[PDB]
């Protein structure tokens, strides 16, 4: 038996899926921000992050 | 862009001055910005 151990790299997966779903929920949490009378930006915000 | 927005919208109906002001700034500071970075990048990619 020849046995090796391959250690998967982070970066590719970190440039690829971790960053633009951490950068997704700062953008949602920036419907707090907006006055609770807008009604149509807040919904857009939270649609348009669950979406993504 | 959308930060931006959010300040100016939290700072409307309270400091009007301050979210035209920043409003205004931004109008001039973010089309200069985009444009030197482009500047940079394809004058060093370009290069080598
Ligand atoms: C990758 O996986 C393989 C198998 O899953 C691992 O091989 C295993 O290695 C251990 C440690 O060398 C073996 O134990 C041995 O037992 C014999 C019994 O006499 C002893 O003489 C040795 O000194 C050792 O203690 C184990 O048998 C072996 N697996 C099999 C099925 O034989 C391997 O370590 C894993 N890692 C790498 C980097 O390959």
């Amino acid at each position: 038996s020849l046995s090796f151990k391959l250690k998967r790299n982070i970066g590719y997966f970190i440039l690829q899926t971790y960053m633009p779903s951490i950068l997704i929920t700062i953008l949602s949490w920036v419907s707090f921000w907006i006055n609770y009378d807008a009604s149509a930006a807040r919904v857009a915000l939270g649609i348009t992050t669950v979406l993504t | 862009a959308l930060i931006e927005f959010a300040t100016v919208n939290y700072f409307t109906k309270s400091q009007p001055a301050r979210a035209a002001k920043i409003d205004r700034l931004s109008r001039i500071a973010f089309p200069l910005l985009f444009g030197i970075f482009n500047l940079v990048y394809w004058a060093t990619y370009l290069n080598r």
